[PDB]
């Protein structure tokens, strides 16, 4: 009804192709599909290892293993970005 | 290809004009983040580390009058704990934070592209008016800072293992 | 074609180095050829270090390792060093350093494999590491296929050396010397 504002740098992201344009990756638009795939596996293994090392949680958990455990969900987003980049030819 | 690493491709974001360019970015971190931000951060890390490495050696060589009572034996990281209890560390933090607030404004100007990164126009004694000497001095600053970053980590880890401190460990 | 009975797969290029056409089960079709080549070259280099290490360990030991390691051992050495590292000994932290440096090298050589798979200028296996320049300088000799032949020998040779000492207490030099 009036112009709806968006932050500067807003671009069009609507896609009907096989994979979205690399712009949907934000700052990761230039990273290669191999680099996301290797980061995906690396984050999955390190995150799973760190998660496993603190499954019986104590009052003294290792903070590096807590922080490293956040790599498991981050790896999901990494392999999605790897599929997007492989299907954009990157 | 890259001058540093022959097998890998040349990093796209990095250019020869920028000081301390070896074409070294195998993981391509320069693509992910704005290069101007990375340049400003690298220079800042270099200067803090340079002060840190010189200070680490200096504290072994000599200590300021009256400091010895407050710091009984602790060196490197250990001194910080005692001076944190006393007022030294807090007063340094306060004045550095005040400097950084203006540094935040400077960082914004560098990110916009208006101002060259890492330059605060601080040349109290003229050393870079030649415009040929300036570039050599800039390369010297980058290389010395990189060495000091590596050195600061190297020294502190030796303190962690033995507690000797940089010069004492070399003697024994 | 090494075996005329089983044909060489078309996907395998004749031009690529080290090609004897021995792919009876045609495993080349299943996987990317460039990645398969890189995996082979990397496997050969790691295996070559492992087998010489087995021979050298018996003949020479670095000073002071004798206390931290059993007098004759192979994989036992790895377990012994790890046992002292887990114990908390400062001195026996060799495994972490080897792991860290090899991992760091692998991390920074990671883009190379993907870049070659995208048709990048570097061929598989060439990291341009020839400081001396003598071995690969100018035209070069048959050393390019020599690495592959010695590496394949090293792979099976490591398998033999490791598998012996699993059923026996004998080491590589000892088992070669006396055979029961
Ligand atoms: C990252 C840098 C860093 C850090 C965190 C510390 C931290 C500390 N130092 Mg060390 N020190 C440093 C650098 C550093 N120092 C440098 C560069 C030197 C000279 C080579 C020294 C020499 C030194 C001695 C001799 C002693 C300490 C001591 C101490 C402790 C008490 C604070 C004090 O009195 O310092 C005082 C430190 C100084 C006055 C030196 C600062 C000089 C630098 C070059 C500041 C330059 C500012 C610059 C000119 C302005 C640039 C502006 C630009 C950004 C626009 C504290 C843990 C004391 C201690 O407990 O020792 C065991 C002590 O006796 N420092
Ligand atoms: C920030 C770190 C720091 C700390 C914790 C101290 C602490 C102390 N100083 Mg000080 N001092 C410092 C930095 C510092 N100094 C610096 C950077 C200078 C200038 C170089 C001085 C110059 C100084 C003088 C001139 C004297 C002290 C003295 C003293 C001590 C008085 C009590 C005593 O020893 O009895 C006290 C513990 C007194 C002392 O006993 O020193 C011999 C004294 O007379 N200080
Ligand atoms: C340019 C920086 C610099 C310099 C000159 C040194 C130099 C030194 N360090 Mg420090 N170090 C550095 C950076 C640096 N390190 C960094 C960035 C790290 C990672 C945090 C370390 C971690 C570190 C540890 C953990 C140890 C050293 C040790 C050593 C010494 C022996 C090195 C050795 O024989 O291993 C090289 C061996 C090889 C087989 C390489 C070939 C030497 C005085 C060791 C020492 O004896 O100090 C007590 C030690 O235990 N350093
Ligand atoms: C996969 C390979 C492998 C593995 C896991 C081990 C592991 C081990 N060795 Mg063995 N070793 C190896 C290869 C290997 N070694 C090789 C290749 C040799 C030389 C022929 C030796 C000779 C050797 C001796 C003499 C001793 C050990 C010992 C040990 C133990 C302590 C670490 C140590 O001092 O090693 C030391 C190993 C070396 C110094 C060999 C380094 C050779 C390098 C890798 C050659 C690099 C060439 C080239 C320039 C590198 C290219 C870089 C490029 C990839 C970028 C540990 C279990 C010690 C022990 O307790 O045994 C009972 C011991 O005394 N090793
Ligand atoms: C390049 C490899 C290398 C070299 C040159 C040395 C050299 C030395 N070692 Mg050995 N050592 C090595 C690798 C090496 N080490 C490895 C890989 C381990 C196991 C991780 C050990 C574990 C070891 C122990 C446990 C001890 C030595 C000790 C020593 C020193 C005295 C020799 C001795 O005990 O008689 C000597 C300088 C002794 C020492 O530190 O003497 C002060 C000692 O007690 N070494
Ligand atoms: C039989 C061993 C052997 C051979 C013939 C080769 C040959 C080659 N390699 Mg490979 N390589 C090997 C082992 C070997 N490599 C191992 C073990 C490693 C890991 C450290 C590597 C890592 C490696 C990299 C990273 C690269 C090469 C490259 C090359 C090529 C050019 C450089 C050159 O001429 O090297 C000549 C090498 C030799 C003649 C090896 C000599 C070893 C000595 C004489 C004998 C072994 C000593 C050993 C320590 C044990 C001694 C006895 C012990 C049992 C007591 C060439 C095809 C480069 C390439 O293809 O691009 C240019 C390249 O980038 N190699
Ligand atoms: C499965 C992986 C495996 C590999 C890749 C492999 C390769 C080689 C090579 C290639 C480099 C050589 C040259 C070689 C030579 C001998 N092997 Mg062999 N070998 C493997 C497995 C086993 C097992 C399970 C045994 C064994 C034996 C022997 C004996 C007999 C000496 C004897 O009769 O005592 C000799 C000479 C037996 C032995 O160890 O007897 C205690 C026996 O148990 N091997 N072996
Ligand atoms: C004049 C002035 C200016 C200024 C300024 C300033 C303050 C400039 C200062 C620059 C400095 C402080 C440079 C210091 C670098 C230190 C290095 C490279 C460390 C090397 C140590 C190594 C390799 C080691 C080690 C060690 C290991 C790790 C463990 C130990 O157990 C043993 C050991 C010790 C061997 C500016 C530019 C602001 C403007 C204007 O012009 C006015
Ligand atoms: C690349 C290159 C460089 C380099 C380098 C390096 C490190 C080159 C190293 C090359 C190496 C280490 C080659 C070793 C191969 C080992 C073999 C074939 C062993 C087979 C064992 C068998 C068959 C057995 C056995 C048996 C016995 C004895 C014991 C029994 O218990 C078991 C069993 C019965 C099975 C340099 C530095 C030159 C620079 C250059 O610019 C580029
Ligand atoms: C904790 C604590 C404190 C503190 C503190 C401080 C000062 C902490 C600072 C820690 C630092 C600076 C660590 C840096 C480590 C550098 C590394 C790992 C790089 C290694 C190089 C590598 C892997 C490869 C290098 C490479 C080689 C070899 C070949 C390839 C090329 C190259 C890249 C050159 C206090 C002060 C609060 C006190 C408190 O009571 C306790
Ligand atoms: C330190 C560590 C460990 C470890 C470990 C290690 C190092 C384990 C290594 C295991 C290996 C290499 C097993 C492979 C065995 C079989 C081989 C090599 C057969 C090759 C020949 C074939 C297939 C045929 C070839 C052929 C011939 C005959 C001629 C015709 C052609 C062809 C058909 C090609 C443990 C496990 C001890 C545990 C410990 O806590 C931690």
């Amino acid at each position: 009804f009036s112009p709806v504002p968006s932050p500067e740098g807003t671009k069009e992201t609507y896609w009907e192709t096989k994979a979205p344009s690399s712009d949907v990756l934000g700052i990761g638009a230039g990273v290669s599909s191999g680099n996301f795939a290797a980061a995906s596996v690396f984050a999955a293994l390190v995150g799973g290892y760190c998660t496993g090392q603190v499954i019986p949680l104590t009052v003294e958990p290792n903070p590096l293993f807590l922080a490293g455990s956040f790599l498991l969900p981050y790896s999901w987003a990494l392999h999605v970005a790897a599929w997007i980049q492989k299907n954009n030819g990157k | 290809m890259s001058e540093s690493v022959p097998f890998l491709k040349k990093p796209e974001a990095l250019d020869s004009s920028m000081a301390g360019y070896a074409g070294f970015d195998p993981l391509g971190l320069s693509s992910i983040a704005d290069i101007k931000f990375l340049q400003e951060s690298e220079i800042k890390h270099c200067r803090i580390a340079m002060l840190a490495a010189a200070g680490s050696i200096a504290q072994d060589i000599f200590t300021f009058p009256g400091v010895s009572k407050v710091v009984g034996t602790a060196k490197m990281t250990g001194v910080h704990d005692v001076l944190v209890k006393q007022g030294a560390m807090g007063q340094i933090l306060l004045w550095t934070s005040f400097l950084e607030v203006f540094g935040t404004i400077a960082l914004l100007e560098t990110l916009d592209g208006k101002r060259a990164p890492g330059d605060f126009k601080f040349d109290p004694l003229g050393f870079s008016k030649n415009a040929e000497t300036a570039k050599r001095y800039q390369l010297s600053e980058i290389k010395n800072g990189r060495l000091a970053m590596l050195a600061t980590g190297g020294m502190v880890h030796g303190y962690f293992i033995t507690g000797k401190g940089p010069l004492e460990l070399l003697t024994n | 074609r090494a075996v005329p009975f089983a044909p060489a797969p078309d996907c395998l290029p004749e031009n690529i180095p080290g090609y004897m056409g021995f792919d009876p089960l045609g495993l080349s079709t299943l996987c990317n050829v460039e990645w398969l080549r890189e995996a082979e070259i990397k496997h050969c280099r790691v295996a070559m270090l492992a087998a010489a290490g087995s021979i050298a360990q018996d003949l020479y030991q670095f000073p002071g390792v004798e206390k931290i390691v059993g007098s004759a051992k192979m994989t036992g050495v790895h377990d012994k060093i790890l046992a002292a590292a887990s114990t908390g000994d400062y001195k026996a932290q060799a495994m972490s350093q080897i792991l860290f440096w090899t991992s760091f090298l692998e991390i920074v050589t990671l883009p190379a494999v993907f870049e070659t798979m995208n048709g990048g200028p570097r061929k598989p296996g060439v990291f341009f590491f020839d400081p001396l320049g003598l071995g690969k300088g100018d035209k070069m000799g048959e050393m390019e296929l020599k690495e592959i032949k010695n590496g394949r020998l090293a792979m099976i040779g490591v398998g033999g050396m490791v598998h012996h000492y699993l059923l026996t207490g004998k080491g590589p030099i000892q088992f070669l010397s006396g055979i029961p």
